[PDB]
């Protein structure tokens, strides 16, 4: 026979298959995966920034400073929050935090955080500091919320106290105050002397006047009255004044915050860890260069897009057709 | 489709090393398999550019669309979830379809590449070879190991052999 | 001449035409439609589940139990609601349902529904049941909302009544209560005896105190006072207590609900029917395997995506080029 | 485009039954039209897989993005509608473009199929026929009704006829 | 040699390049741009409709009729609003506009607008019109909001005044009213005589009762009391009644509106101009037939879609391969 | 890819006026460059239809998804922005990818067009010319300026010259 030259192409040992628009299960010499399916299964630091575990406290109890919670005095920043859905501790004294949904959203993640003293606890005037057996501290002593001070009558008299805060920080400042609603006009008399007390809170943009709503609530922890805690974000250069003659939980500590609402409040019962990823899910951390993922719709950070799909194989080689 | 792969060249070559396309020769003095670095590398660059584009162009924000809500704001909470879901449904369908469309085009590209390689050899030889219609060419003259190489590297001159045919 | 063999392709009798990216109105041998354009033009059952027509009542009047409406006592589930925009019946007595937007949304569709008696209507204590000519029943007798009881003075005295409800159902429970604001301090004295009455409603998470807001409203149906109806979803294991000494519309019937907010409140004046589809629109039912539709943007269920487009023909055959 | 349909084969065949592509023969003993079940069925499977993918891959939730609102919450109601509309605009454009792109590819696929069929016959015959450049082949020898069938089914051996040419 | 004919294709002098899916920087004979990058850099009329500059006033001060603002008496329509973020004028008297977010949204753009007198300013009864040095007019004379009338005691008596408005316009009507909260029970006595005054506002769907919240606010300009301004959209065929015996800022002018919420409130410090475009951005006007744009994500009207991308060149010609 | 442009025809022709594809001739009496209005115009109509579809099909509402909010409604304000951003990310990726995919197809279309033109001329001449494998055809007979024109306009009859070859 003669000299001969042939053109041909690659064949291999593969069960590798891809789907095309026109055909299912086409054998190919090589392919890659587009969807990320592997995660750490743990809570990780997010792009260098550690989260904050709330331990046995709910977010509410954490933010007001429930003495049973670990203090947030030393925190500087968090990428996200870890909260136990069945956390035992919250507002230790029977009460409610007003507009807590918005607050949760705004504290989901904050790049610059630091607690600060708005107004000195003794700078208020002639009043005492009230504690309660509902808010016991680490020891067992009666106490109260770190961020609020329960002012009561001193020497059978409750004077009209009035202080104001000036936002000089150059950043947004979260202020917290509260209103205590006693079980009866009798208790408000015992605690605040004045009948029908009031609290007036104002800025140069809004102004609220609070009166007491006496009655017996089916509370918890032994008390039967009710507390309503409010909050407001004071902007740089703004000022908020508090005036009261009873039933007032005064602001002591506030929070200086910058770049916030950048997080998430995960409630997943998975473990925290030393790892670091660019994408955290409620199921684990994800570190990948792939741009898709089918692990969990609840994800935060520089994440691949979550999609509802099985693995997607992109063909790189050619059709794998066996040797003649 | 270009009728080459799984077409008139009805089978692949196991033991084709470091390449997707190539040649198989047989003269008096042996055999005879080598990859075509030119067309293979060019195809590898294309697949790489394709993959890189598909991935590098996704440079937006793709984490969840969701906020924090208490149990009294269910409606706004349900809309937020429905919107997140809708956005996810758009990306889901596009991802599945893009991959199907792209796999379609990738296989056909390879088919086109080996077909253009076959045509390239056929143009070189002209009347100095018989086209067997299966990827092979039967030379009408004798071909050195140096002759084979000139065919492979595209320099083979049909005039320098015309007569032995 | 010699023997010959030819290669060729199909040609047919068609005016069938498709558009391609490069060409308009290209003749083809065959094609299919991607968009669904046909519907029943009626209200149908949705995936086996019948809707609920509200007849002559608005949703508000239906949910509180306006005696003129048909009762929702026997309902167990609905896929969506049908409401007449100009429905004559609603809150028969001059009043407003608080936060009715959210409620409408939550009752648009419910997979598990059953009315239940929260607290026995006579278990409250020494009070009478008040009716009115504004809320007459099917007969013509003076009545009141089925779900609420209008408590008034019994024997010239209105005692401090207090009952509480325990969510033991294991599912979410909708509770309704109300506050009546008389035309004057004179009428509240006639009706409730006590001056400046109050109602205190509390759970372990929140607590509201209601006082009366006397005055003459430009009402309807004979009356000129005002009622404010409130609601709340009690979660499994939660409890809500009501305490009042006047001006209080007490909760009688509540609703046990599971898998809700899954519906839609259609207000289209089209007819109901025995058909069953997987997709309902405000214009008719849709039953198709197609994944697109251009009939109506307002659609519910397992629907094709609505898109703003004329019919889209997908080519299946080849270019129809006439015979030589 | 592959230059076959509406190309060098300038017309279709009415009365081509149960097939898209096929053959038309004429020997001393009649004519002479049959579909090529092989290539036709293969093309039918591809179009079917295409259609099924386009439709079956849309398995998300596509009903309206809307909630219930009273007349005091117009803003949230307007945003909900604007978002629903935006999602609808994305699907609208994709649907129109996908169909245009796919129709483009479907017609070209058919073009490629009849061209690969024509090339397949041309490779069979080799020098035993003259290519008329219009889809027809003029045989240089005589062709039985059994000969025609071997050409149609791809088994025709050019060696078993070489001499009459 | 022989006669010869050759097939070939175009080559040109171009540095023009496009990217393809398989290759970067491919030379082509021609191409077009998909993204619009050029704008007017000014505020333009939008599709024939001129915007409305608010000058030195905030939207709040504009809508209530701050005497220092230019009147909106002659306006018929606007496509969008131009507001200075640091506008000096707003609510001249220390106060807040309730639910101003919604209002801003609804007045961002309106196709049919005209101010109207709801109730004649003197049709109220025996009361005087109060002015203030906080709301001085053009001249320097003490005045008040154009849209409200500050009713006070006339001849040492403040009678129970009560008027009602009937929406007969066939379109939606914005009504504004207000409540003045004096610095003390002493000032409310000086201004309105009656102790513990009230205002009752009602429609046939809702009813609000307002009481005074006395106290000293850290206000602005002379004053130290507080005003709360409310609003409501009255629908065609609806009516709203006002009843008061003090502390009431009565509705004088309202707005008849149709096709609203169609705009935007730009706060960009760019210049206004005589141009007209179909798309306005916070950065300038855009007039193009292109369907994409990378100039500004804040855009209004018949706009190209904003996308995050550098210029995108669509190839029209063929590959530009140099001559042999 | 069809192996024509930057393929076996290795270069463009500057000074090809009013056309994308064309012919270059040389007989005893001059040269010899003209555009092929037929195939050029057809390609221009396709590119135009393409461009028009890509743009005209975008007929929805594409301005911002945003409302007006005061400083107390930050959450709803942030969701509105996040949704606007998400919608923008979808269009961004689609725009970049569509252009890449379309440029890919546009260049290949041109490649296919000049290849189908070359094949068209090759079918005309049949045995009356030698295929030089670089876009050129060497005629075996003499070709008038009128002969060249019949080759260009597709009417050239190979029978009317068979013998001089
Ligand atoms: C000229 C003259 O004296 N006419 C009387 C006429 O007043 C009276 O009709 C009564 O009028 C009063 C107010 O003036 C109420 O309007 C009474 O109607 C209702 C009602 O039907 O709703 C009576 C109803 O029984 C009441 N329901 C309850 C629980 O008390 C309500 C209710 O008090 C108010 O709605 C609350 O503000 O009032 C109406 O009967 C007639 C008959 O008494 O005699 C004329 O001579
Ligand atoms: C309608 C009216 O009464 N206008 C008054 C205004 C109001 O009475 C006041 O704002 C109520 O809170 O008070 C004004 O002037 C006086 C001041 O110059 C003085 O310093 O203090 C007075 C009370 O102690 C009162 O504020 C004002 O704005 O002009 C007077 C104005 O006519
Ligand atoms: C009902 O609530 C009471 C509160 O006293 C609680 O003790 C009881 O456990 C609840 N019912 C059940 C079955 O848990």
């Amino acid at each position: 026979i003669q000299d001969r030259i042939c053109v041909g192409y690659l064949s291999t040992n593969s069960s590798e298959r891809v789907d095309t628009l026109l055909e299912n299960g086409v054998p190919v010499t090589s392919s890659i995966d587009l969807i990320e399916t592997n995660h750490t299964g743990t809570y990780c630091s997010l792009n260098g920034v550690s989260p904050v575990h709330l331990g046995d406290c709910s977010f509410e109890g954490w933010i007001v400073g429930n003495p049973a919670c670990t203090s947030n005095f030393g925190i500087r920043e968090w990428s996200y929050l870890i909260e136990d859905p069945a956390a035992p501790h919250g507002l230790c004294y029977p009460g409610e935090l007003n507009n807590n949904g918005e607050l949760r959203h705004l504290f989901s993640g904050i790049r610059s955080f630091s607690r600060t003293e708005l107004i000195p606890p003794t700078s208020w005037g002639e009043v005492l500091d009230g504690t309660t057996s509902a808010c016991r501290d680490n020891t067992g002593t009666n106490s109260f919320y770190r961020n609020l001070v329960w002012f009561i009558k001193k020497n059978n008299r409750y004077p009209v106290i009035s202080k104001t805060y000036n936002n000089t920080t150059g950043r947004d400042v979260l202020v917290l105050w509260g209103i205590h609603h006693p079980v009866s006009v009798d208790e408000t008399k015992t605690l605040y002397v004045n009948s029908d007390p009031y609290t007036l809170v104002s800025t140069k943009s809004w102004s609220e006047k609070y009166k007491l709503e006496t009655g017996v609530r089916p509370g918890y922890n032994g008390q039967r009255s009710w507390m309503k805690i409010y909050w407001s974000l004071i902007h740089p250069g703004e000022m908020i004044t508090f005036e009261s003659n009873g039933g007032f939980l005064a602001p002591r500590y506030g929070y200086i915050i910058e770049e916030y609402g950048k997080g998430r409040i995960f409630q997943s019962r998975i473990r925290m860890s030393r790892c670091n990823t660019k994408c955290q899910t409620s199921v684990g951390g994800i570190n990948t260069n792939r741009t898709f993922q089918n692990i969990d719709k609840n994800a935060l950070g520089d994440c691949p897009k979550y999609i509802k799909s099985g693995q997607l194989k992109l063909a790189t080689g050619l059709r794998n057709v066996p040797a003649i | 489709l270009f009728g080459a792969i799984a077409g008139f060249i009805e089978g692949g070559w196991p033991g084709l090393i470091n390449g997707w396309y190539g040649f198989q020769h047989q003269n008096e003095q042996g055999t005879g398999i080598a990859a075509d670095k030119e067309s293979t590398q060019k195809a590898i660059d294309q697949i790489t550019t394709k993959i890189n584009n598909i991935i590098d162009k996704m440079n937006g924000n793709y984490d969840s669309i969701r906020g924090e809500f208490n149990q009294v704001e269910k409606r706004i909470n349900m809309l937020a979830d429905r919107i997140d879901d809708a956005v996810t449904d758009i990306w889901s369908y596009n991802a599945k379809l893009l991959v199907l469309l792209e796999n379609d085009k990738t296989l056909d590209m390879h088919d086109a590449n080996v077909k253009n390689l076959h045509e390239q050899v056929r143009r070189e030889l002209k009347d100095n070879a018989i086209d067997e219609g299966n990827g092979c060419f039967e030379l009408l003259h004798k071909c050195n190991d140096s002759c084979m190489e000139t065919i492979r590297n595209g320099t083979y001159d049909h005039t320098e052999y015309a007569e032995e045919s």
